[PDB]
């Protein structure tokens, strides 16, 4: 996290979101710096797993 | 960052300019000096003064930017003008110059040239410079000239618009003019007219800005102007607040200069001049030093006249 | 700081805003169900609540035995207008959908939604001196409607900080500038432009009207950027004309700005940095060129803290 920013320099990080975690994404990342009020980056969402099994259909599927 | 003094001649003026840009204590200490990428004298002077061509690179305050600028010293003794032509670009390549011709075409996305008017004589000069922009003001001694170029300060991320390059001059560089000209087109940075200021659109297309309309100028640039001095677009009278501006109880207000375009496709606010402001003329004038928050600003007036709407101040830091 | 609520009648709004001011420490010299004489460290003011409108007037001294519009150094008698009328804010009668109140120690800003799409702003405070040495700076503004049904934003209409209006009786907003051109200290300058009075003030009030007199009208028009959909605020510069039509910049409206609502819905948030801003329409949502029946797309920007 400790990172010196050069003047007139933009540093674009790569926010990689994984596939493992709680089903509810309740995150509050804080970008705290001296002489500046806290600028918290809040990430919210949900984690889900998809059903990737092809079911046999010799018997009719009932909806 | 400031170089005040008197230059014995135009060539000495350019020499002092380059020496200041390359050896100023502030520039060298902060490592913001510009790099001279080209310097040549191609033409064979006949009945004219030697022509000096220089191209310089500016890295910006952060050192991550790429700014390319050019300066030309074109003069004619038989007409006794020693114009200094300025232009900007993004890339340079000496090999791309076609046989003969000129090198300014080699610039990628080249732009029309502007210039400042002077001649061979002792001349007081006022110099300002910074890692992103430079300003030149030459006092003709009972006339004042000015020009400059650099990066404006837009309100959008530089990640998406990293090249807000602007070039401004007192008169268009496409023609040769005598500094004693009597045309309204000779004016300053606050009020460009008839190809006196160019800004580079984020799309990469250079757009000209004029405070007043002109039949000779292209129709496209009419919609885009400088609002502070272009209040006549919305006001329904010739006389407005701007022309009648005055200091308040011995205090001189400073008004910034805005870059705005009103196009049919859409509107967009581009940025502001860095270090240039509009100030009134009353009880004041040229060579006036106005302080602000411990910051001093110099006052200057356009060559055309020295009235209220043709007067501006420049920050000296 | 930021407050919201509902009021069936104006008197409820009076009670709620006075309660908030008292809780914030504002000093009320005299209080009543419908008449107020309050003050702070900056200036004195008086307000009266009518059946369907407010009556506001500046003040310089206090006298409990005088009427609401007869306080020492009152605007009614110390103004160039021959009508001698105080500030007026016209509202409707009955339900107010919602009111948004911004409260501080130096100024009060209010925005009331009388009905769906109808908004009535009430502005009071003192201009940021910005290091400028001048006595006064207190400004009180109101909202006036010409005629329902017909064009709501006619030329005769007046708006807060308006720079162009036609009316001989009442003024929407006003400003104090003491000792102008050697005159007596009590001076309550109104926002007028067609009266040719030697001393007057002007503002960007109407926003981007065709005949609006202010050099920043272009800035308000171009506040919105098409390329990146970014919006920038514009401080509301106020200008005062001297005895011989010589303007002197006076100040800016604290914690206030204007922009275009072309690409923003009412209340849409655009947090630019550590400080957040709230944008609401002036009168009602309309189209770009609807300068007669609505307020076009002019939006008022308030800093929320």
């Amino acid at each position: 996290p400790p990172l010196g920013f050069a003047a007139l320099e933009e540093r674009t990080w790569t926010v990689s979101i994984g596939t493992d975690g709680p089903p509810v994404v309740n995150a509050r990342i804080v970008w705290r710096l001296q002489g500046e009020p806290n600028l918290v980056l809040v990430i919210t969402g949900n984690r889900i797993i998809a059903w990737t099994f092809a079911p046999d259909w010799g018997d009719s599927i009932v909806e | 960052a400031t170089e005040f003094g008197t230059a014995v001649n135009h060539a000495d003026l350019v020499e002092r300019l380059v020496q200041f840009l390359t050896a100023s204590p502030d520039l060298v200490a902060a490592g913001q000096a510009y790099e001279k990428v080209f310097d040549n004298t191609i033409p064979a002077s006949g009945t004219a003064i030697a022509v000096r061509q220089v191209t310089l690179r500016a890295p910006g305050l952060g050192g991550t930017d790429a700014i390319y600028m050019g300066i030309q010293s074109y003069g004619d003794t038989a007409l006794d003008y020693y114009n200094l032509r300025l232009m900007g670009g993004t890339a340079f390549n000496p090999g791309a110059i076609p046989p003969g011709g000129d090198y300014w075409t080699a610039f990628a996305n080249y732009s029309p040239r502007v210039q400042l008017l002077a001649w061979n004589q002792p001349m007081p000069y006022w110099f300002f410079a910074n890692g992103r922009r430079f300003w030149i003001v030459v006092k003709v001694s009972t006339i004042y000239e000015s020009a400059g170029a650099g990066f404006i300060l837009p309100p959008c991320p530089p990640s998406q618009y990293p090249y807000p390059l602007a070039v401004v001059g007192s008169y268009r560089g496409d023609v040769a003019t005598r500094w004693s000209d009597v045309s309204d087109r000779h004016r300053g940075i606050s009020s460009p007219y008839e190809r006196s200021c160019y800004l580079r659109d984020p799309a990469g297309r250079w757009l000209g800005f004029t405070v007043d309309g002109g039949a000779a100028n292209e129709s496209d640039y009419n919609n885009r102007t400088l609002l502070p001095l272009g209040c006549g677009r919305y006001a329904g009278s010739s006389d407005t607040v701007v022309k009648q501006l005055r200091d308040s109880f011995g205090k001189f207000p400073l008004k910034a200069l805005q870059f705005v375009t009103r196009e049919t496709e859409g509107r967009r606010y581009l940025g502001d001049f860095d270090g240039a402001f509009y100030v009134p003329t009353l009880n004041s004038g040229a060579e006036d030093v106005i302080v602000e928050d411990g910051v001093d600003h110099v006052v200057f007036q356009t060559a055309w006249r020295s009235g209220n709407p043709w007067l501006y101040a420049i920050r000296k830091d | 700081a930021y407050f919201t609520g509902t009021a069936n009648n104006p008197a409820d709004l009076l009670a709620k805003v006075r309660v908030h001011a008292e809780s914030l420490g504002w000093v009320t010299d005299r209080a009543s169900a419908s008449e107020w004489l309050c003050h702070n460290a900056d200036g004195y003011w008086s307000f009266n609540a009518g059946a369907n409108q407010f009556q506001m007037a500046g003040n310089t001294g206090f006298d409990n035995s005088l009427a609401w519009n007869a306080q020492p150094g009152n605007s009614v008698q110390n103004n160039p207008y021959s009508s001698k009328g105080p500030t007026v804010a016209q509202l409707s009668g009955g339900p107010f959908t919602r009111y948004h109140l911004f409260a501080t120690a130096a100024y009060l800003h209010l925005h009331v939604e009388i009905a769906a799409g109808q908004f009535r702003p009430v502005m009071i405070g003192s201009l940021n001196k910005r290091g400028v040495g001048y006595t006064g700076g207190q400004y009180v503004c109101g909202s006036f409607i010409y005629t329902p049904g017909q064009a709501l934003t006619n030329n005769w209409s007046s708006h807060p900080f308006d720079g162009y209006h036609i009316q001989y009786s009442n003024s929407s907003c006003m400003l104090r500038l003491d000792g102008l051109d050697g005159g007596p200290s009590p001076e309550w300058l109104p926002f007028d432009y067609t009266t040719n009075v030697p001393r007057r003030v002007v503002g960007p009030g109407r926003g981007n009207y065709s005949s609006q007199y202010h050099p920043d009208v272009g800035l308000i028009d171009a506040s919105a950027n098409e390329l990146n959909s970014s919006t920038t605020t514009v401080p509301c510069a106020i200008y005062a004309f001297g005895a011989q039509q010589r303007s002197r910049y006076v100040g800016e409206v604290p914690d206030f700005g204007i922009c275009n609502m072309a690409f923003l819905a009412p209340g849409d948030p655009l947090v630019v940095g550590s400080d957040t801003w709230r944008v609401y329409p002036l009168l009602q949502r309309g189209t770009a060129t609807d300068f007669d029946s609505t307020s076009a797309w002019v939006g008022y920007c308030f800093r929320v803290v």
